[PDB]
DNA sequence: GTTATCCGCTCACAATGCCACACGCCTAACGAGCCGG
DNA sequence: CCGGCTCGTATAATCTTATGTGAGCGGATAAC
């Protein structure tokens, strides 16, 4: 029907089924097919469902339209349309009751969770193997106690009429309604208030939440068991018309026939007083038959004749890649469409495409019919059909009137990102292929290798106007993933423009003088002066530094004839120094980009067209071919290979004498072949790039070459140094598929021949790369599918949330070069707070403005290192994202409008380039200030600097204050310098030992042995070839039971032998000793201030991004600190080693367990702040969230995923990854109960908690306390309020079972739901629809 | 291969696929993500409802084009009623409120 | 013909009010039978609607003002017809 | 002893889109049919 | 002169190169 709100779901009562149906099927036969009338009371019928033909009795009595409503008596068939055959249900009244298969085997077992009874027991009740007891009463036995035949017989001896024990589905049906619901809830609530054990509280909170949701619905525990089973309207499972004889049956019809045969046989056996064994067996057969009908997968049994495939049950018509969500309710086939192969056609403009004439007559047939019947050239529709099937000459003029302003959508099939479908205007072509403008071809990522494209037609008025405004190809220049133009001129235009704008030192007409650029053109056409000969010309140029107008300026510049020709298509704005250089690929790309920045939109489009036209024209007049004498072999290749063979023979002889081992032999050979390959490549590149010597009109000079493939590489059209390296120099080192890299490299190039073995070796890398591509495609597609499932319901919905939180951005520095500066990251995001000038108390930026480009430069000039800026993850708006929390939009210019469905474009921007992926001393480098962060150090006796703080960090600074470089300075290392010591570059400023942990002291004196007994705790090991016998101290577990209860310790004393206190505190720090602690300076030996007491020895591709957005737990994570306090070890081997951290003021209830196998960092007297590392390794983000706050997990995810995308040169803006992070941490647990109705262990979406706390804080009550969860993206999709949006995604079965038990109700808000139903989307245009509806509802 | 108005399937009232059976193209799922990614709203409504699965909607649209008036009639897709009728074939009540 | 759109998005508010306003103007121009302000150049109604948007003679406030004015004139004219019927009866 | 945990075994559920093309989708034995021997 | 043959048709049966997850449940496991 129409005008309906939210969809409601619940269980279905038997009386509801009798309210549905229109008759009772009794006979299992479909049709007689002697005559093809349907059999009465079969699966097909006419009295039950409806008329076979239109408006006719099956008897054939009433055949007139004016007899509607009155049924026949010859056939009992209501004279109605055959659409009624699509819509009337049927019912079957079963003999025995029957268990539903989903509620038994969803696995959370709904019956088993409800009755508190294990699943296997209920299974061997339902399949007739046991008994249950139903109100035994004055009986030894209990209720849920189950038996066998022997205990049942012995009970019949004992309590022969007391207990009531049944079996089969009737017994479970008896147990279900015998149970109350209120008493179980109140009893188990009192029991949960009388329980402290955790797992019992888990199970009981599950059971009472099940019961409370089950009572707050409408339904009952009787309804999980079927009694009356409904059947589908028989047009919806149609009988296949074959050719000759019989009709081919579907799967549903065979399953219903089997069920009805079994039901009739059981009903007759009940009619004749059958013995008990046979009716038990028959009820088991009927239960198994209904379990085969509803879902064939739990018992994979029903297979048909001549095709041993599982038949398609009703649940198989919903799941999978062919059920009604993925197949038919999202991707529908569409009329007015078409398909062809494509073809270039370089004469087009940017906003049009080539359309075949005949196919365009075929598409627009109704518009043609309307134009013909308008102009009087026809009267009926059949006259118009005859005229357009004759293809008379008036029809082509009519078709050209139909085209003129009516755009057409074009599409390429594996659509990744939102530039995949675009709208053009048509230009008619007598042909059979679709022409397509060549600049757009990079955006589609189209070949011309046979790639096919498709055509759709917008046909209403709003669709034409949207395809003109929102989607015409003159409106998509910048990319939504990053603000870069997608209209880069490709390979051939690059070659043309690079060949035009060069120079050579002696040509025709060199050094003459010219008037305009057009006289240089007239000299090029006549053949008087060549295309590139240097010449002084006169140029006028316009500069718009005047505030909104143009300033002329005329001068004489030393330039080239080709550059003067190219200047004629540059518009008024740009300065002449944009076309004075050699103009490769990136140069003309930034030419287009600066033309977009300074002038606007329309000169950018028309300038890209003029560039494409003249680039193809002069690429034609070049004649740049390629030939076998354009690949210059070096003259020095032969002796380099000879010297490499001499060196490998010498290393082979040094291995043969036995001096060098095999691994170092391997390493020397691979190093010298790497060096030889690099030398040959250097020689060939130096021989190609500059060999061209030409006569000056003096003697000789040098210049950049005019060789063919060097122009094809130096312009950046096709190829790199690597491909042109393999063509003439030798090719690399081929690696075998085991993972090793082979000894002998391929000594030959491609211009010479390869022999048999070397080609056979190269085949390995070929097939490896091909298989990698073949699997990488599918994995990227699946990950894109899941991300756009997650982020779909999120729309920029209001203007200004108006908060004062956010994040702090600093330009990222690994320690090598600064990877991303502050300009590129925080271009175009709205400032959180007023970042002050380095001139203090001077407002450099207002707190609530937008960092546009000029403003970004004026922020850059004062060398700001950290800017605070508003993110999406802290935006305040319920059910959406505020506008100023998201900033300016990519692919357009200004701030984002209210409605842009940013979650979908974000998921596409992450998931689009997924195909391109794959599947001992600190040394400063420049001069600046030396800053050490979290440093607490002391100079020892030997002048070295040992640090008593773990978290020391190195910052190389300039004179300004911005960070030049950064490194990590370990705890207590060998430091060549101190803090703030102004040093210069190239300096190794630090060192340490990777096999010695610092057990450094704090005072001077002696070190004495407390509980360090040789034979109990410590051992005396003599280094047998040096002479310094030392002591080795283990931990408690590695030594035996003689020192297991003992704790060895190096007690820090003075030279007298007494504990000198730490300067600042009053605590003696005796040093208890961990394992592998080699104590060198023993008792009686004087120590220093912080001296080494004990020496202690110790992915990346696409699945990294997959395992990160799943947020799955890494192996052996890093233990953090829960709250600050003094560390204290405790009891050993109660599973693990205990640890108690005592706060300064609060108590210490948490006594954390640590596997003593894994190592540790902190010491006993040491105390650390919360969230700090204990055992090194990977980290799960759960801990990062619950300890370091909310922004920390966003920064961790952004930096890691952005490292994986910076490794391949892929540039993706950060706000997309932020708005994917927001949809991951939306659920929440509750810590208290609060003052409202929320339970404690209640998982609940955060925004409802936030509006509940806002409503309670409006009054004077107390709120609730919540811990923000963090789920995987598939777990976040699969737990959503809309039960449609979780049904369309994977595991539809479990979602429909849980949603049908709970009886939910889906508001239809979001994108995916309204696509399913088929009204306007609440995202784009139609957003302005929905709130216009919403104010209609509330008022 | 092209199509203006051709044949339809039996179970769901969608057009067929292929060249030989005079079919229309599969405007699949990822293209729906792409139209959601623009601000395109009405065009998604035609590609979902007027071009297929709304019977009275599409015949009203065809007559309305031949008459020379570009309107549309939204309606409700027949495949969704199919989905309702085979969820009701299980034991699951599912209705539409209001 | 018309290639660009950016003369209208800087006149009406965003890229979404332009769609609804120009579709409404073209729908009342095509079928309701009203004469366009600027002259045609044998183009369709969508393009002449976008032209009247970008020059600045059609706007959403202006559409509602004109529709209110002509509808008030319509009900006033049929009230004049009712009073003419009342003159014809008595 | 008995109780609250830790760990190994078993099992459901996912794995891009589109296109063309092409050939496939029962029968040994239980209720009727013909009429010969 | 009913079904022996012959047919219309309704309907039952002895794999064995996969991976990665999560999620749950039965059996051991370390304490007052
Ligand atoms: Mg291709
Ligand atoms: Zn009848
Ligand atoms: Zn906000």
């Amino acid at each position: 029907t129409e005008e309906f709100d939210a969809i409601k779901i619940a269980l279905a009562s038997p009386d509801m089924i009798r309210s549905w149906s229109f008759g009772e099927v009794k006979k299992p036969e479909t049709i007689n097919y002697r005559t093809f009338k349907p059999e009465r009371d079969g699966l097909f019928c006419a009295r039950i469902f409806g008329p076979v033909k239109d408006y006719e009795c099956l008897c054939g009595k009433y055949k007139r339209l004016k007899h509607r409503g009155v049924i026949c008596e010859k056939c009992g068939v209501e004279v109605t349309q055959t659409k009624v055959r699509r819509e009337r249900m049927g019912h079957i009244e079963l003999a025995s009751p029957t268990a539903h298969i989903w509620f038994l085997k969803s696995l959370p077992s709904r019956i088993g969770l409800l009755l508190d009874m294990p699943l296997r027991d209920i299974e061997r009740v339902l399949y007739f193997e046991s008994y249950v007891v139903i109100e035994g009463g004055m009986t030894n036995l209990e209720r849920q106690q189950i038996l066998t035949e022997e205990q049942y017989l012995d009970a019949l001896e004992e309590f022969g009429d007391e207990f009531d024990a049944k079996m089969g589905a009737e017994a479970i049906q008896a147990l279900l309604k015998s149970m109350d619901l209120e008493q179980e809830c109140e009893q188990l609530r009192e029991e949960l208030n009388e329980t402290n054990s955790e797992t019992k509280r888990k199970k009981l909170t599950k059971r009472i939440k099940l019961l409370e949701a089950f009572v707050q619905s409408g339904n009952k525990p009787e309804w999980m068991i079927l009694t009356v089973l409904p059947v589908l309207p028989p047009d919806l499972r149609p009988l296949v018309p074959l050719d000759g004889g019989r009709f081919a049956t579907s799967d549903l019809n065979d399953l219903y026939r089997r069920v009805i045969n079994r039901n009739n046989r059981l009903k007759r056996l009940l009619d004749l007083a059958a013995p008990d064994i046979i009716v038990r067996n028959e009820k088991r057969m009927l239960q198994e038959a209904v379990d085969a009908l509803l879902d064939n997968g739990r018992r994979g049994r029903a297979i048909t004749g001549s095709n041993k495939r599982p038949l398609k049950s009703l649940a198989d018509m919903i799941k999978g890649k062919q059920g009604r969500f993925r197949q038919n309710l999202l991707g529908k086939r569409v009329d007015y469409s078409g398909r062809s192969v494509i073809t270039v056609g370089p004469y087009l403009r940017l906003h049009q495409c080539g359309l075949p004439k005949k196919m365009a007559l075929e598409l627009f047939k109704p518009f043609i019919y309307g134009k013909l019947e308008l102009r009087g050239l026809a009267t009926t529709i059949k006259a118009a059909k005859k005229m357009v099937e004759r293809e008379e000459a008036v029809v082509w003029d009519i078709l050209d009137e139909v085209i003129r302003e009516h755009p057409v959508l074009l599409n390429r099939a594996p659509t990744l990102h939102r530039l995949g479908i675009q709208a053009f205007e048509p230009v008619l072509i007598e042909g059979k292929a679709i022409q397509l403008h060549p600049l757009v071809c990079a955006a589609y990522n189209a070949d011309f290798d046979g790639d096919q494209m498709a055509v759709h037609v917008p046909l209403t008025l709003e669709a034409q106007l949207e395809a003109r405004a929102l989607m015409m190809s003159t409106n998509n220049i910048l990319s939504p993933a990053n603000g870069e133009p997608i209209i880069v001129p490709s390979q051939d235009v690059v070659l043309g423009l690079y060949y035009m704008t060069r120079d050579c030192v002696n040509a025709k007409g060199e050094g003459m003088v010219l008037t305009g650029p057009k006289e240089a053109e007239r000299l090029y056409r006549s053949g008087l002066a060549s295309l590139h000969a240097r010449v002084k010309v006169r140029i006028t140029e316009y500069e718009k530094d005047a505030n909104g107008e143009l300033v002329a300026k005329t001068s004489l510049k030393d330039t080239t004839v080709g550059r003067a020709i190219l200047w004629m298509i540059v518009p008024k704005g740009l300065p002449y120094s944009i076309v004075n250089q050699a103009l490769g690929k990136k140069a003309i790309s930034k030419m287009l980009n600066t033309c977009y920045r300074i002038l606007g939109l329309k000169p950018t489009v028309i300038f890209a067209d003029q560039i494409m036209y003249t680039g193809f024209a002069y690429a034609a007049r070049s004649g740049a071919s390629v030939g076998i004498d354009d690949m210059v072999i070096p003259e020095k290749k032969h002796e380099i290979i000879s010297e490499a063979e001499a060196e490998v023979a010498e290393i082979q002889e040094q291995f043969q004498s036995g001096l060098v081992t095999a691994g170092e032999r391997y390493n020397k050979v691979i190093d010298i072949w790497a060096a030889a390959n690099d030398r040959v490549s250097k020689a060939m590149m130096d021989n190609l790039q500059t060999e061209t010597v030409i006569n000056r009109d003096g003697q000789e000079e040098k210049q950049v070459s005019f060789n063919s493939i060097y122009m094809m590489a130096d312009s950046g059209a096709r190829g790199s140094a690597a491909q042109i390296r393999q063509l003439a120099g030798m090719r690399g080192l081929m690696a075998k598929p085991d993972g090793s890299i082979i000894e002998t490299p391929i000594t030959a190039n491609f211009r010479e021949g390869l022999n048999v073995l070397q080609y056979f070796i190269s085949t390995h890398g070929a097939r490896k790369g091909l298989a990698d591509t073949a699997l990488k495609t599918a994995n990227s597609g699946y990950l894109t599918r899941r991300l756009v499932d997650v982020a779909q319901d999120l729309v920029v919905t209001e203007d200004d949330c108006g908060t004062h939180e956010g994040i702090m951005m600093t330009p990222v520095i690994e320690g090598g070069d600064v990877k991303e500066p502050l300009r590129d990251r925080v271009l175009g995001r709205v400032t959180a707070e007023d970042v002050l000038k380095p001139g203090t108390a001077d407002i450099l930026v207002p707190r609530n403005t937008l960092l546009h480009e000029q403003w970004c430069d004026l922020l850059e000039e004062n060398s700001v290192d950290a800017v605070k800026v508003r993110s999406v993850v802290s935006c305040d708006t319920d059910f959406g994202v505020c506008a100023h929390c998201y900033g300016r939009d990519l692919a357009r210019g200004h701030i984002i409008n209210k409605g842009e469905a940013i979650g979908v474009i974000a998921a596409q921007s992450i998931g689009e380039p997924g195909t391109q992926l794959t599947m001992s001393s600190i040394q400063v480098k420049n001069k600046g200030s030396i800053k050490l962060s979290n440093v607490k150090s002391v100079v020892n006796s030997s002048g070295k600097l040992v640090i008593t703080s773990r978290n020391t960090e190195l910052k190389l600074i300039d004179e300004f204050g911005r960070t030049k470089e950064s490194y990590k300075v370990p705890y207590g290392a060998v430091l060549a310098k101190g803090d703030g010591e102004q040093v210069a570059g190239g300096e190794t400023v630090a060192n340490w030992d990777p096999h010695t942990m610092p057990v450094i002291t704090e005072v001077s004196g002696f070190v004495r042995f407390t509980d360090m007994i040789d034979g109990q705790t410590i051992t005396r090991q003599t280094d047998e070839l040096t002479g310094l016998s030392s002591l080795v101290v283990l931990d408690s577990a590695e030594r035996t039971a003689g020192g297991k209860d003992l704790r060895p310790a190096l007690k820090i004393v003075d030279a007298q032998g007494n504990d000198v206190l730490i300067p600042g505190t009053d605590m003696p720090a005796q040093y208890f000793l961990p394992g592998k602690a080699i104590v060198q300076l023993e008792d009686g030996v004087q120590i220093s201030s912080g001296d080494t007491l004990a020496r202690i020895p110790q992915t990346g591709g696409l699945p990294r991004v997959a395992d990160l957005f799943e947020a799955r737990r890494p192996k052996e994570p890093a233990i953090l600190a829960e709250i600050s306090g003094i560390v204290s070890f405790g009891k050993e081997t109660k599973g693990k080693r205990r640890l108690v951290i005592t706060p300064v003021d609060g108590s210490d209830p948490y006594e954390e367990m640590i596997p003593k196998w894994r190592q540790l960092n902190v010491f006993e007297g040491e105390r650390v702040e919360r969230g700090d590392v204990i055992s090194d390794g990977p980290e799960a983000p759960h801990d990062i969230l619950r300890l370091r706050g909310v922004h920390a997990v966003t920064r961790y995810i952004v930096n890691e995923v952005q490292d994986v995308y910076r490794l391949q040169g892929v540039k993706i803006n950060d706000k997309h990854i932020e708005v994917i992070v927001r949809q991951m941490l939306r659920k929440a647990t509750i810590v208290n109960a609060g003052s409202s109705d929320f339970l404690e262990g209640e998982q609940v979406e955060y925004s409802r908690v936030k509006i509940a706390n806002r409503e309670l804080e409006a009054n004077g009550k107390v709120g609730a306390t919540y811990s923000r969860d963090l789920l995987g993206i598939t777990k976040a999709s699969l737990a959503t309020e809309s039960f449609i949006s979780a049904a369309s995604f994977q595991e539809t079965t479990r979602v429909l079972t849980e949603a049908a038990v709970a009886g939910k109700r889906d508001e239809l808000r979001g994108l995916k739901e309204n696509v399913i139903v088929g009204r306007l989307i609440p995202a784009g245009t139609g957003y302005a629809y929905h709130q216009d509806r919403m104010r209609r509802r509330a008022a | 291969h092209a199509r203006s108005t051709g044949s339809y399937s039996l179970v769901t009232q969608q057009p067929l696929g292929g060249k030989a059976q005079f079919g229309g193209q599969r405007f699949g799922e990822m293209e729906v993500w792409a139209l959601e990614a623009y601000g395109a709203a009405y065009t998604l409504q035609e590609m979902l409802t007027v071009k297929s699965d709304d019977v009275n909607g599409r015949t009203k649209m065809y007559k309305n084009i031949v008459d020379g008036n570009h309107q549309m009639e939204p309606g409700m897709p027949e495949s969704f009623n199919v989905l309702l009728k085979e969820i009701r074939s299980l034991g699951i009540n599912i209705e539409l409120e209001d | 013909a018309r290639v660009t759109v950016q003369d209208a998005v800087e006149k009406i508010g965003n890229r979404f009010d332009l769609v609804l306003v120009a579709a409404r103007r073209a729908r009342q121009m095509q079928v309701g039978g009203k004469d366009p302000l600027v002259p045609e150049e044998n183009d369709k109604t969508t393009v002449i609607a976008l032209r009247e948007i970008e020059e600045g003679l059609i706007n959403n406030q202006i559409l509602d003002v004109r529709e209110r004015q002509e509808q008030q004139e319509q009900e006033a004219a049929e009230l004049q017809a009712v009073t003419a019927i009342a003159e014809g009866r008595r």
